[PDB]
RNA sequence: GUCAAGUGAAGAAGCGCAUACGGUGGAUGCCUUGGCAGUCAGAGGCGAUGAAAGACGUGGUAGCCUGCGAAAAGCUUCGGGGAGUCGGCAAACAGACUUUGAUCCGGAGAUCUCUGAAUGGGGGAACCCACCUAGGAUAACCUAGGUAUCUUGUACUGAAUCCAUAGGUGCAAGAGGCGAACCAGGGGAACUGAAACAUCUAAGUACCCUGAGGAAAAGAAAUCAACCGAGAUUCCCUUAGUAGUGGCGAGCGAACGGGGAUUAGCCCUUAAGCUUCAUUGAUUUUAGCGGAACGCUCUGGAAAGUGCGGCCAUAGUGGGUGAUAGCCCCGUACGCGAAAGGAUCUUUGAAGUGAAAUCAAGUAGGACGGAGCACGAGAAACUUUGUCUGAACAUGGGGGGACCAUCCUCCAAGGCUAAAUACUACUGACUGACCGAUAGUGAACCAGUACCGUGAGGGAAAGGCGAAAAGAACCCCGGAGAGGGGAGUGAAAUAGAACCUGAAACCGUAUGCGUACAAGCAGUGGGAGCCUACUUGUUAGGUGACUGCGUACCUUUUGUAUAAUGGGUCAGCGACUUAUAUUCAGUGGCAAGCUUAACCGUAUAGGGUAGGCGUAGCGAAAGCGAGUCUUAAUAGGGCGUU
RNA sequence: AACCCACUCCCGUUGAAAAGGUAGGGGAUGACUUGUGGAUCGGAGUGAAAGGCUAAUCAAGCUCGGAGAUAGCUGGUUCUC
RNA sequence: GGGGCUCAAACCACACACCGAAGCUGCGGGUGUCACGUAAGUGACGCGGUAGAGGAGCGUUCUGUAAGCCUGUGAAGGUGAGUUGAGAAGCUUGCUGGAGGUAUCAGAAGUGCGAAUGCUGACAUGAGUAACGACAAUGGGUGUGAAAAACACCCACGCCGAAAGACCAAGGGUUCCUGCGCAACGUUAAUCGACGCAGGGUUAGUCGGUUCCUAAGGCGAGGCUGAAAAGCGUAGUCGA
RNA sequence: GAUGACGAAGUGGUUGAUGCCAUGCUUCCAAGAAAAGCUUCUAAGCUUCAGGUAACCAGGAACCGUACCCCAAACCGACA
RNA sequence: AUUAAAAACACAGCACUCUGCAAACACGAAAGUGGACGUAUAGGGUGUGACGCCUGCCCGGUGCCGGAAGGUUAAUUGAUG
RNA sequence: CCUUGUCGGGUAAGUUCCGACCUGCACGAAUGGCGUAACGAUGGCGGCGCUGUCUCCACCCGAGACUCAGUGAAAUUGAAAUCGCUGUGAAGAUGCAGUGUAUCCGCGGCUAGACGGAAAGACCCCGUGAACCUUUACUGUAGCUUUGCACUGGACUUUG
RNA sequence: CUUGACUGCGAGACAGACACGUCGAGCAGGUACGAAAGUAGGUCUUAGUGAUCCGGUGGUUCUGUAUGGAAGGGCCAUCG
């Protein structure tokens, strides 16, 4: 039972080279470089499913900071005043109301100033 | 064949290190754990053989796969005669186990495509499980009780 | 309209990514005229009647293979075959041969150049020069025989030296050389292991040498056993990794006793046996002959495949035939078959041999020095002998592991013997959970070639059109090119000869988008824009401006982005196997038992329980035993006991 | 001068050349140079001696075997959870 | 760390708020173990990992299953797309291909490659870069040709001339000559060639060899010697 | 330009070798191949025809190598 | 040979020592052969190195040469216990 | 060795050279001691000539370089979208941090870096590695030599 | 005064990878001293040492290659 391994080696290399397509030069077309680029892309993608949740939070916080300062309040005073009250409303929909629904965000910052924090 | 000399000297050549042309890494070279003619015949105990037999005659009974006849004898060495004798029984793809194989019964069905004629000593677990029905004579059932217990 | 300030879309020398077509390249798949390994048989040699191995010739075209040998791809006969043929790469073409029977196949002959043991003498293999006899030939030769050395036998001859010895001449017979292994001998390592290394091991191995045969060798008790017995030798399984042996280290390793395969002993008051002949029948082999049973239909280039209905079978899983065939062909099961050779067995004569003469003397034994016996000379028996010695004579003699008595058992110093056993370069058949072109032989192909070496010696790469050459008439560009564009053939030519499929690396052309103020493992998270398909949206594909994070992989290390190692890349290949002993787990069968090994077997069955392990242990042992050992101890203690 | 040699520089070092070229240099009737044939060979030759040379190989040639020597060393060891 | 900071954006206190991790919590999945459960069935604690132990799988080739099933209404292979699984991977399909393939469950392994200065082929990069082999030396004309720096001829220029000339031995083995050619070889082109195809050419009493003779040395009947193989040698007979 | 016929002068002096006489001559030590062909002598034998020696006549001299390269592109250096 | 040409090696000359011929010595399990068809003015080994002047002291170690014959001492003998 | 010892000469200046001295680390008489004409592709010092050796290079002549046409290598190479500085860090960074500079791509040059390329460091270490040389290492052996016993005898004499 | 620097052991611990090592009540047999309880298995304590294999010596109940013995081996004590 001699078994000739050239038909499975090819499909495994096609799988790696298909995962590597779009990359520069030998990163997309030779196996020993495409393999490393695919593994590295996988590590970065694991890391960046975490940093996505880190980076969007900071953007929300920066937009809420900018929207609250137009109404005469900090970010931090706003988050404190929204817990002297009870809003349970997150950084995502507050940033969305900061850009889009500005009168509702003004109502929210006035109910935070109403709790005097 | 060949492969006595070192191919090159070991230093200076700037090349990887070889001691023969016929190394198994090389394409002329040998295979690393090259086979030699071995045996695959293993030991089955006598009791384990006889007890594996006694439990496939039991399944040939339960699955309605075993067929007992009083005697099974053909007249002439003709395959057409034995086809006609099996077609009365409604019987294709059969292992015929007689007590001793007659030469008429052997000359017929040694051409026939799905029929095998064996004796009781000459039956085996693979041919009992393989053929879709198993025809035995009464003398074969006597002989199986003598052998198997 | 003007002037300021702001803002910025196209415009790519070239690149990047994606896509689509190509090119290179030969992977992959599929295939096989080649290998590899067994089983069952064969016959086990060929050679002075000139071998194995060659050189040169030999053909209508003539290079190389393959045959042949100046009678040269053949000649003569017998026998078979019954329609084509003049071997292959190599298809065509000439001149022809064949039913008055070619070609082809087997048996027997004839010829058989030169080399090579090479043998008339030389020699640098395939060349050079001879002699004698017989016959034929007109100052030139030609035919057919001889002409080596050695050994043995014989005849003639005869030196010193008288006799006869050496020697010499002639006859007869035989030898020599080659071959993969097997066998019996002569001579015999070292690496290695011992974790160094000397004894030892490896190992009486490898190698070199000499003989013989189809087998050889050995073999008919001066053999073992314990007072019972067995009876030649060889081979296998055990006893047993046991007793021994060993720097008592590494290791090396029996025997008794069993189980078998095999079957015989004849003689030195002359035998079995084996040869060679002549016969007596018989069997095989070298070639062949016959050898059953299928039609219609669909798809298709083509049917063996589809659908339906049959038939044959001592023949059904063979090969190939335009796709997969028991019924189309060659075959297969099954019967038949030989002018002539060969081989085995059998009669019944014959000549030989065995065969050394007459039961064993420079022999047994011994002293030194070795070697072997599993046994490193050791308490060292037994065997063999290089040196030196040296017996008895059946009221002898040697063996029973130092040695001595007593018993038991054999008769050495002369021989010959079949089978079981080993091996396979060589044939034939069959087989494979063997390979399928980097594999399998080094070698599927014009391979031990090409090539490399002064040589010994080393040693490649290279398979596939199509079912059939139907291998592309003709036209056009081009150099009466190369290569193409058509046309034809074909089912298919992006099957067009470098020809099945035709991957990846690598190189292009086309389209989309992004790229010329931007700094780094080239991605990843976010993300605008643009472009295509859709059909539109909270989509799919392609680019990815801009932006956060971000120093490859391996290996080694305490630690590597490391300026440590390793890798140019791709595609193939490339590393825990196998055998035998054993231990543990899991899983089965039998169970106080289980299990067989060789071997027998109409053969994976069944038989064969010799042997192995278990049912009892203790002790160094004798021994004793549910106990035993130690001990003065019925005490203690160690080990053991539903 | 031929011939034989090889002291110096420079070039060349992937060479025209695996040891050369060009300029200069030494011997050049002899312990000279050379053709052709022959002899000596691997613990063995030959050596006006250097471990020189023995087929571009030399403190023990080449080749084939023992042989897949041995390596407490280095390198490598292939799919998944 | 930089910009920059001086009733601070530095320091010493104190206060309140905020950001900040793969930590915790929420929400949705998968898995291990343990306990419960007529086995749906939940709970609870877990779940970084090198050497290493243990457990469970995928895929490749072969054999049985298989005289089965699939397949020329198109196999294997190749190349895309979609899709499904924790993964190895699976499944469906467009094109290519043009004859084979192997559900399932078992048996067996030449069973999985990126590294070994790994083997062997193809192909890159360096790069259209260095070179193109003595610095005797070339310039026109004419022809032939598809095309001439290079071929041939003419004119002229150089160079060797104790050779760059004529010849013999060795070694080579047809390279010689003539027709036809230019793919490859020629470090460029080639109409030329020591290249390809096909023909032809080598004439001896006197030149060389054989033949005659011997040197070194070889071999050597017999012979001496040596475990064998063989060594040495007499007669001899090769050897320029 | 290829070929057939015809075809002038073709003599004298000097210098001359590393060639020849010369395997000579002189000299010196380092003291300078073998064997055959050749000349000659007999032996063993012949019958002393054969054999030898001259003359003359007729006839013969086998086989093999010869092309081409050798201060080389053809040999030895993997190469023009 | 291919990084060292020299002061290195060689050399004439010198001295020591061996060798009486079947030589010492060398290659050869041996036969044989070289030395040498030579013969002590010859032949081997060793050291020194033309020439000129010279070549001093030491015989304890070690070697080599000779010497008595006392101790020791091997195989082999094989008394005695 | 100290050491470039001291003194003389040579030079403007002399660790070298020549002549002495003798405190010879550590000369010394055939592993010869001292001299020595001639002879060295021999070592070291000084001089005359001579000059691109030099100050200090200028110009010229050919052959490459450069461009054009034809042919067409190499070592190396994990992939590259391949800056400077200051730090940091397996401790000397194009790739890390901070920060400056910097439109995109050649060609000719030059070599400061890529711990550049070439050779599994030669030095050093290590291996219960190897090889070969030495000897008064250990163990042996060829050869040489002593005696016994054979081959090997008789005859006398001295003698236990 | 005298041999307890005893013989057979040895519950149990300490130490400890192993080989080794350390302490030891008690029991039996025999003894010292002491009138007797009792002390005594060396020394106030911890160093003063060396495995195995070979050999030597003295015992022995064991073995003892056909048997009776020996040889050699085994166990026990001891030496190099």
């Amino acid at each position: 039972a001699r078994v000739k391994r050239g038909v499975i080696a090819r499909r495994r290399h096609k799988k790696i080279l298909k995962l590597a397509k779009g990359y520069y030069g030998a990163r997309s077309r030779v196996f020993r470089v495409a393999k490393q680029a695919v593994i590295k892309a996988g590590q970065y993608a694991y890391r960046d499913r975490r940093q996505r949740k880190r980076q969007f939070r900071a953007l929300w916080i920066a937009r809420i900071n900018a929207g609250a300062r137009q109404n005469g309040l900090s970010y931090s005073r706003l988050i404190a005043g929204l817990k002297k009250a009870a809003i349970e409303i997150d950084r995502k929909v507050l940033a969305d109301l900061a850009v889009n629904e500005k009168a509702a965000f003004t109502a929210i910052v006035e109910k935070a100033k109403a709790s005097l924090a | 064949s060949g492969g006595g000399k070192k191919p090159w000297r070991q230093k200076g050549t700037g090349r990887a290190r070889a001691g023969t042309i016929r190394s198994p890494i090389w394409r002329g070279g040998g295979t690393t754990f090259a086979a030699k003619p071995r045996s695959h015949e293993q030991k089955l105990n006598k009791k384990m053989y006889r007890a594996a037999l006694r439990s496939i005659l039991a399944e040939l009974v339960r699955l309605d796969r075993l067929v007992v006849v009083a005697d099974f004898a053909v007249d002439a060495p003709k395959t057409k005669g034995l086809v006609a004798k099996l077609d009365t029984l409604g019987l294709k793809d059969v292992l015929i186990v007689t007590d001793g194989v007659d030469e008429n019964l052997y000359l017929a069905a040694r051409n026939l495509a799905h029929v095998d004629v064996r004796d009781v000593q000459g039956s085996d677990p693979v041919s009992l499980i393989a053929y879709d029905k198993v025809l035995v004579t009464v003398s074969a059932v006597k002989k199986f009780e003598e052998l198997l217990g």
